[PDB]
């Protein structure tokens, strides 16, 4: 039960509807910790790749796909150029 | 030649072209009254002081003659519960509504104390207000262009002028009180309380009058003098005679013969004793702003609300000012001699002394706050048995509650002045005591690292008053005592609001409690203050916001006036914060695109815009501030207390 | 280790994110990597608020009863709480439009909400991925074309979770059909809907795919033009950096606009609260969007630029103009609209409120009446009432407006002078001809010269977002009153006391705290006690942005000093720290700049949202 602050509570006459149970169990909130699990561990990889950097050796040492060469080759898709731009065109 | 050297400051100014600036018309002045050290600074202050003696002596004049022509004072002695009006406003523009003024700086209750009645005594006194004025201004322009070099009034002559001070002007003007007190003023008081019509006062020095018409010396005369009014003055006049005696009794059984300034230069000898000076000025002000509603002195005071508030807001605000001042002066002295070696132990001390205040402040402060904030958060979690209130856990202020002592034929002032202190109160008086501290930790601060610190180790090299030493050492932005002075100005202007915040609370609610109506007498806590001043949010409730429709709804009332200078009061208090957010450079840039714009159209002005230097900006800052927020508190306090007393 | 000052953090950390100085991942795959893991922050962000509905939420009951039922954000399990405030509190209430949107969108159940926090936990992953493997090739991903597409894919969502798309006969199945058969779907009818006092999703869908398919043609277009004359004469990230932000602003800015004033999300304008605060949310975002913008223009002209007789050389040779002409604005505008507002107040404060100086806003007046309104409302420039008026909810303006209105442009001109000047004075003043040499952010250049205080480039942003602050204060005093009054049916009350100040403290300010305060006082505490809380806590983090702002470094340092002093000779201690390791030293000019601005802002939103909540409750 709630005391009503504010005058539009009390002139509108909105009720807090409770739902009778909770909505999502403890089965689908498990699943929900789980999928987490895996994003927090997708995280942790993205930050050890972000703190250190990129390694010298790939992007010299790992050809460039015939897709990349062309696009840097013709100059296209934010190449040809010192941007991010991600709404180029 | 005189006249020439009127503006010789401007014609020095115009001479080189490197003060060809704004800048340099700043300075003059900022360098106003920073007398230099010269062969006639001692008669350049002493012909200062007495110039103002004389402005004091118009600002007299001219409130003696509004109350002469422009007052209701008349009517306020046949009636003292009427509102007293001393200022008459025009009717120009709009502003008719406010016509008259209620005057709240308590000279009806001082006229009364004093035995005037007429206003042709009222005309009278402006007149010799006026004539004392022109006295002043003759003797100050005689001592500045012909008179002793006064150089030897704070080393050589100190003793005459202490002895002087102690006996005549202090001792034989409380006697002379004490005589005008006993002979026209009492006698005066008597007539009018007991409604008997009031003779020329100089009849009463007749030897024929009530000095002997009864020669008995106690309470008992005429009819029934039973007038408590009139008692007040019988203690003044009392204390007055018996300071006289005391004063000049041990001005000959007193030694005076150390003088603590032979070490300091003239210059800095003069910074210090202002220092002092304020000082002392300073704390008899706030002293008397506690015992004006502690106890009452003068006639028909306690009843004007108003003017008990306006009393004791002022002297609570002067005496802040003057201890800041006080400070200031200390640290001008230190930092302007050439060997002040008399501060060593303290200069030596330095990092003890300020750590330990540092300490003191922080465990103050901490404290403090964190029993609002937590009487706020257990409030707000619905747990007040958890708070820190009467009905919870109690803080009571035990060593208030105590003074009995061993008679001895003594009364009154045997106890706690028969008043009862709770938690918010104890509350209420750490939150000052710690904003007091944190006052004077800058101030000492400004003083001890004045001439050397840690960071800068040639500050006294800069003198008193300098921007910074550079951005360098990280950063040494307002390192000078004039930025530590700019700073506990800041903090005084926070512990006096504060202060007089919880004055004016504690005076509203103590009223609310009065209006019990006489049946009610438990008060239960009720006494609003004392139960909802425990909150950050009882505060901003039930004193702010609750007390603000007085001053927010003046609009068409006679407080219009105070409404208008509560919106004034908050766009100067933010143009502060313009000031004191921002910098120089920025300022100078702008100046120089506008006055590119300037130079396009061949305007081209020759005194160079300058934007306003840094210690120049945060003093334009500073007192926008402290403007802005005295100003807003004025206008509430009047409001509230005129509107609903 | 960690023989550094403390003095290291806060330099480190202004910089954390100028990858451009992280010489390691300086490449722009890199750039992209970050708004990859930005994207999977959002999702998280948007899976927290849909997790958190659908979990202890009342959305099931809210379809049912959108007016009469007061949607729930998440379960409030504070051990503070005393038992009584746990009796009293049921959950924390919804403060967002979530509720209205989901209803909007199809979302008729909990399990969809459920499914829709997995797939947004499953989208974060796939960011996180993308995020994992920086490369040229997935700088290809993005575009004009891709978030046309993305406004496609949102219009075939809208289509499939229209409420006629139950009447719609299969297009691609059976034909188009009938016109009717499409308007199950796809319809332009304009403005309000009544019912759910929204535009119809019908109406938002038809929207999408009208954008996705000229976005589409307008990128194709684009590109052609950069066929024929391609010249990428000035590529830098923070030169595409200010063109997005300014971009986003005005984007962010005309949705909180045409979002109060064309309603998409059904049932919402009978909530008073959350469209009262989207509006002010989504201005103070535009806002800020704009200010980065701004900044990062300052900041491409700091270390990205170099002088040529292009666009920007030409605003920088007359850069003494355009300071100087904005200046005039600003000084115009300030003067009259305070002078009339002063004017007012003496007028009402004297008794003779007719005097005051009401300049009626007839330009804005001519344009709502012949551009917008359909029947005669003020009658000036037409009379016509239209036949068949659609629904919105535009306010009627009166005399206040004008000088909100002109307070407005003095807040937007002032904000866009103290930028422009910076970001043109970054090049050199004649008080600092070498800024050029000095990066984008510094201390000063010392006393010398008269003083140097404030004389950086960012020091002009560190000034300008007080502007930008000030002027979104402003504006949203203006809608939050207009729209109270208009919900409170006063409409006469503001019309009139608008004109002076101190109508805005007694009727706005004053007027509507008197709940907010009540939050909890000695009788008790009821479900604004949080707001009040909140309200305190803002303004104490707005007077310490005052300490930070007034007070300056050589105090705090030489204070500093005197408590290392204090440590190195207390007892216990000194054998245990020498202050060696990270030394405590007094924050940088800077750093204590940007800190006070922090705590000011802080401040301000937070004082702004709880008395927004506490007024609109
Ligand atoms: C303590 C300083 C002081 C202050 C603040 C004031 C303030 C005021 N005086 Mg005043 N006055 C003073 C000293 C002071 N007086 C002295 C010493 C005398 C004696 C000569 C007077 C004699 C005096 C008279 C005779 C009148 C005022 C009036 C006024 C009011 C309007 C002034 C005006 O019209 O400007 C005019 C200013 C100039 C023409 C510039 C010169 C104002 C409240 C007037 C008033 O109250 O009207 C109802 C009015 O008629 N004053
Ligand atoms: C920029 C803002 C602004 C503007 C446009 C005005 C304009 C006006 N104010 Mg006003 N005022 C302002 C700010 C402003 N004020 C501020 C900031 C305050 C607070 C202090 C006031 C307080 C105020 C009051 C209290 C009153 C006015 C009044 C007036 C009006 C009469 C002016 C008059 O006769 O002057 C007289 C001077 C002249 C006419 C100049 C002489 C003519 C020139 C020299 C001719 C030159 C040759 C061509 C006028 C419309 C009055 C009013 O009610 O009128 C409606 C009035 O009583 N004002
Ligand atoms: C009985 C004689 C007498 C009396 C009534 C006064 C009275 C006064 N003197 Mg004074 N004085 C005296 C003798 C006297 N003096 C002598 C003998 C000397 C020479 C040593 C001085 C040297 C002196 C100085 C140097 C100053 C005063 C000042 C003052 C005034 C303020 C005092 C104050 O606040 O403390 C201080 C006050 C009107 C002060 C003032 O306001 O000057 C006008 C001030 O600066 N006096
Ligand atoms: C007995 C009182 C007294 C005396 C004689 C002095 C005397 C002096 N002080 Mg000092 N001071 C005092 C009290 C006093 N002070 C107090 C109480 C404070 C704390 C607030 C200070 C703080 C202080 C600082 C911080 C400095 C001085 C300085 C000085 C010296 C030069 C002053 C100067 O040129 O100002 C010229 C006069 C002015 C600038 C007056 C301008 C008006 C002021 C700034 C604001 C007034 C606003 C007004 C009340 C509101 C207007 C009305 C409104 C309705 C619009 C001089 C020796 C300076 C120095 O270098 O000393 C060597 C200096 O830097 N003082
Ligand atoms: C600084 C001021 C201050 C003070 C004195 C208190 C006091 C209290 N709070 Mg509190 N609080 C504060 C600020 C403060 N609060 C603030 C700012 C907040 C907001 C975050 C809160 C939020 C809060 C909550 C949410 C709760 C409290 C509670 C409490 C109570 C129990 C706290 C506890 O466990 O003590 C712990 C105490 C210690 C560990 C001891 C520290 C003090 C020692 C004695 C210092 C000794 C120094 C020594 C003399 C040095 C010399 C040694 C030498 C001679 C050898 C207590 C009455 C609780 C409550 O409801 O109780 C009523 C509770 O639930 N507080
Ligand atoms: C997508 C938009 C975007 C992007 C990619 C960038 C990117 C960048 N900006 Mg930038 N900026 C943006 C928008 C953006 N900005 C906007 C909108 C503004 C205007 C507000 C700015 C204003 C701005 C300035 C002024 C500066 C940058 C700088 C930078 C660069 C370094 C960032 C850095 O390390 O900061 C460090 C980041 C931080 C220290 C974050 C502060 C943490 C906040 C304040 C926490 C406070 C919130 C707290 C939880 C609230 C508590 C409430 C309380 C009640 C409890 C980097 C390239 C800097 C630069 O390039 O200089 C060379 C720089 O000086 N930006
Ligand atoms: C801009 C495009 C867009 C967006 C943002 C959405 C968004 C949404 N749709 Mg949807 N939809 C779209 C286009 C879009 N739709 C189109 C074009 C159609 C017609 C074919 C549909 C048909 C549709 C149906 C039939 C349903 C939704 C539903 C939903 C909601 C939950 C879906 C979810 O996350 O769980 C499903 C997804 C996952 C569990 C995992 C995500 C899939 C991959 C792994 C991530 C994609 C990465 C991304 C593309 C980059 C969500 C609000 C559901 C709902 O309840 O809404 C009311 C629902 O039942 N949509
Ligand atoms: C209430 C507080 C306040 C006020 C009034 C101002 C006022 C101003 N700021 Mg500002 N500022 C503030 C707080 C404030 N600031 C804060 C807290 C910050 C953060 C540090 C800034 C940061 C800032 C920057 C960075 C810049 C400004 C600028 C400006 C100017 C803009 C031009 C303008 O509007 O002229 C109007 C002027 C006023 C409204 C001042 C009051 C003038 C009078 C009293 C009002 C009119 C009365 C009447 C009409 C005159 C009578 C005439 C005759 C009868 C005598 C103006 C002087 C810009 C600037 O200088 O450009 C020119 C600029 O670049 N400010
Ligand atoms: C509600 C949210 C509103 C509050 C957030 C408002 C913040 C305003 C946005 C401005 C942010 C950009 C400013 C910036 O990065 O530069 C602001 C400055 C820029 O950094 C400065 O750069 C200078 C040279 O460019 C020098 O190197 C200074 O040493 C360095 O501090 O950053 C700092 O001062 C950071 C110090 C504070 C860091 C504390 C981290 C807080 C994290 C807690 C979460
Ligand atoms: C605005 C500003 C300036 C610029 C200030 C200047 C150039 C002073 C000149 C202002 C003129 C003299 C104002 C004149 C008075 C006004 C017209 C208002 C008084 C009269 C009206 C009430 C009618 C600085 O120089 C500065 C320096 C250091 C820190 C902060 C700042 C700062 O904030
Ligand atoms: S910011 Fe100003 S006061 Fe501080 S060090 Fe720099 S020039 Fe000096």
């Amino acid at each position: 039960e709630r005391i009503p602050g504010g005058k539009f509570t009390k002139a509108q006459g909105k009720i807090v509807a409770t739902p009778d149970e909770d909505g999502f169990t403890d089965s689908e909130v498990a699943l929900a910790l789980i999928i987490a699990a895996v994003v927090l561990y997708l995280a942790i990889e993205v930050t050890k790749s972000l703190f250190y950097g990129e390694d010298p050796e790939t992007t010299a040492k790992g050809p460039m796909t015939p897709f990349e060469k062309r696009v840097v080759e013709k100059g296209l898709f934010g190449s040809r150029g010192d941007s991010y731009s991600p709404f180029r065109p | 030649d005189f006249s020439k050297a009127a503006f010789g400051s401007a014609t020095g100014l115009v001479a080189k072209a490197a003060s060809q600036t704004t800048t340099a018309i700043w300075n003059l002045h900022a360098d106003a009254h920073d007398f230099s050290n010269s062969s006639y600074l001692s008669k350049q202050v002493f012909a200062a002081n007495l110039a103002h003696i004389g402005v004091v002596f118009i600002w007299l004049s001219g409130m003696h003659f509004h109350g002469a022509y422009f007052s209701n004072y008349l009517d306020w002695l046949q009636d003292p519960s009427i509102a007293p009006t001393a200022q008459q406003v025009s009717n120009i523009a709009n502003q008719s509504v406010l016509n008259p003024i209620r005057v709240t700086s308590g000279f009806f209750n001082l006229w009364l104390a004093e035995g005037i009645t007429s206003t042709y005594q009222l005309k009278v006194i402006a007149a010799f207000g006026l004539i004392a004025s022109a006295l002043c201004f003759l003797g100050s322009y005689f001592h500045m262009h012909s008179s002793t070099s006064f150089t030897r009034v704070l080393n050589t002559k100190l003793t005459s002028l202490s002895t002087h001070h102690l006996v005549g002007l202090l001792g034989l003007g409380s006697l002379a009180w004490a005589g005008h007190l006993i002979h026209i003023s009492l006698p005066v008081n008597i007539l009018l309380n007991a409604g008997v019509a009031v003779p020329s006062p100089h009849s009463l020095l007749s030897s024929k009058a009530v000095a002997t018409i009864v020669e008995q010396l106690s309470f008992s005369a005429l009819t029934s003098s039973d007038g408590y009014v009139w008692q007040p003055l019988v203690y003044s006049a009392m204390h007055h005679f018996a300071l006289a005696l005391v004063l000049i009794v041990g001005s000959i059984f007193l030694s005076t013969a150390s003088n603590p300034l032979m070490s300091f230069t003239v210059g800095s000898s003069w910074h210090l004793v202002l220092g002092v000076q304020l000082f002392v000025t300073g704390t008899a002000s706030v002293l008397y702003a506690q015992m004006s509603n502690a106890y009452p002195v003068y006639p028909y005071l306690l009843t004007d609300h108003p003017t008990v508030v306006s009393l004791f807001v002022h002297h609570m605000w002067i005496g802040g000012f003057f201890l800041v001042g006080a400070f200031a002066h200390l640290s001008i002295g230190l930092v302007r001699d050439t060997l002040p070696q008399s501060f060593s132990v303290v200069l030596t001390q330095r990092d003890i002394i300020l750590g330990h205040l540092t300490w003191v402040v922080a465990f103050l402060g901490v404290h403090s706050f964190g029993l609002y904030v937590h009487n706020d958060t257990m409030q707000a979690l619905g747990r007040p048995d958890d708070m820190f209130s009467d009905n919870a856990i109690s803080l009571l202020p035990v060593f208030a509650r105590w003074s009995t002592l061993t008679l001895n034929s003594t009364g009154s002032a045997v106890s706690v002045l028969g008043v009862e202190l709770s938690t918010a109160d104890f509350m209420v008086t750490h939150i000052h005591a710690f904003t007091i501290h944190t006052t004077v930790l800058i101030l000492v601060k400004g003083f001890l690292y004045a001439r050397s610190s840690r960071l800068v180790n040639d500050k006294y090299k800069l003198d008193f008053r300098y921007p910074c030493d550079g951005p360098g050492r990280g950063g040494t932005c307002q390192i000078s005592p004039w930025d530590h002075v700019f700073l506990g100005l800041f903090w005084m202007y926070n512990s006096i609001s504060v202060v007089i915040f919880h004055f004016f609370w504690e005076y509203q609610s103590n009223l609310a409690s009065i209006k019990a109506s006489a049946g009610g007498s438990i008060r239960a806590l009720a006494s609003d203050f004392e139960l909802n001043s425990i909150n950050t949010n009882g505060w901003l409730r039930n004193f702010l916001w609750s007390g603000a429709a007085q001053v927010i709804q003046s609009y068409g009332s006679p407080l219009a006036a105070y409404g208008l200078t509560f919106l004034a009061s908050h766009f100067v208090w933010a143009l502060s914060l313009m000031f004191l957010f921002s910098g120089r450079g920025y300022w100078q840039e702008l100046i120089e695109s506008v006055l590119w714009a300037h130079h396009k159209l061949y305007v081209v002005p020759h005194i160079q815009p300058r934007a306003l230097s840094i210690t120049s900006g945060r003093a334009v800052g500073l007192t926008h501030y402290l403007l802005g927020g005295i100003g807003t508190t004025w206008s509430f306090f009047l409001a509230r207390i005129v509107a609903t007393a | 280790y960690g023989r550094c000052a403390t003095q290291r953090y806060f330099q480190v950390l202004g910089n954390i994110h100028d990858i451009e100085l992280n010489e390691s991942l300086n490449s722009p795959q890199a750039i992209q990597a970050l708004s990859f893991g930005q994207l999977s922050v959002i999702l998280l962000w948007l899976a927290a608020y849909t997790f958190h509905i659908g979990w202890s939420g009342n959305f099931e009951a809210f379809i049912d009863n959108p007016l009469g039922v007061q949607p729930i954000n998440h379960f409030v399990l504070d051990p503070h709480y005393s038992q009584y405030k746990v009796d009293t509190t049921i959950a924390a209430l919804t403060n967002h439009p979530i509720y209205h949107w989901l209803m909007t969108v199809g979302f008729t159940s909990n399990a969809q909400i459920y499914r829709f926090t997995l797939g947004l936990e499953i989208t974060a992953a796939v960011m996180l991925v993308l995020s994992l493997a920086p490369s040229v090739g997935l700088l290809s991903m993005g575009g004009l074309e891709v978030v046309s597409w993305i406004s496609i894919c949102w219009a075939g969502h809208l289509v499939n979770f229209a409420p006629g798309a139950a009447n719609l006969t299969n297009v691609v199945m059976e034909g188009p059909g009938s016109l009717g058969n499409l308007m199950n779907v796809l319809t332009f009818n304009g403005g309000i809907q009544l019912g759910t006092q929204a535009l119809a999703v019908s109406d938002v869908a038809h929207h999408h795919v009208a954008i996705g398919i000229v976005g589409l043609w307008i990128s194709a277009l684009l590109r052609v033009s950069k066929y024929a004359w391609n010249f990428n004469t000035q590529s830098s990230y923070h030169l595409d950096l200010s063109l997005s932000l300014t971009v986003g602003g005005i984007l962010t800015s005309l949705l909180a606009q045409q979002a109060y004033v064309y309603p998409a999300l059904s049932y919402l304008p009978y909530d008073y609260l959350t469209t009262t605060s989207l509006y002010v949310h989504h201005q103070y975002i535009g806002a800020f969007l704009a200010t980065g913008g701004f900044v990062h223009g300052g900041i491409f002209l700091v270390r990205d630029y170099t002088l040529s007789n292009d666009l920007v050389g030409k605003l920088l040779a007359t850069k003494a103009t355009v300071i100087s002409t904005l200046s005039w604005i600003t000084l115009f505008l300030g003067f009259h609209a305070t002078g009339l507002y002063m004017h007012n107040d003496a007028m009402a404060a004297f008794g003779v409120p007719q005097k005051q100086i009401i300049i009626e806003p007839v330009f804005a007046e001519f344009i709502q009446q012949v551009f917008f309104l359909g029947t005669p409302v003020y009658g000036l420039g037409s009379a016509a009432v239209s036949s068949t008026p659609t629904l919105s909810f535009l306010p009627i303006i009166s005399g206040g407006d004008f000088l909100v209105h002109h307070a407005i442009a003095l807040g937007l001109h002032t904000t866009v002078l103290v930028l422009i000047k910076g970001a043109l004075d970054s090049q050199g003043s004649y008080l600092f001809p070498d800024k050029q040499s000095f990066g984008y952010g510094f201390a000063c250049d010392g006393p010398g010269r008269g003083g140097t205080c404030d004389i950086s480039t960012w020091d002009s942003f560190y000034l300008a977002f007080f502007w930008v602050n000030n002027t979104v204060a402003w504006f949203t005093y203006y809608f939050h009153w207009k729209v109270l009054s208009l919900w409170q049916s006063s409409t006469a009350v503001f019309d009139e006391n608008s004109l002076y100040l101190m109508g805005w403290f007694r009727d706005y300010l004053w007027q509507n705290c008197a709940a907010l305060l009540s939050g909890y006082d000695s009788l008790g505490s009821n479900d604004l006690a949080v707001w009040a809380w909140a309200f305190l806590l803002a303004h104490l983090a707005w007077a310490t942005g005052f300490m930070f702002l007034i007070s300056w470094r050589g105090y705090w340092q030489e204070l500093i000093d005197t408590v290392i002093y204090m440590h190195l000779k207390a007892p216990f201690f000194n054998e245990i720290w020498s202050a060696d390791v990270v030394t405590p030293v007094a924050l940088s000019i800077v750093q204590a700049r940007f800190i006070g601005l922090a705590h000011y802002v802080a401040g301000f939103i937070l004082t702004y949202l709880a008395f927004v909540v506490g007024a609109t409750s």
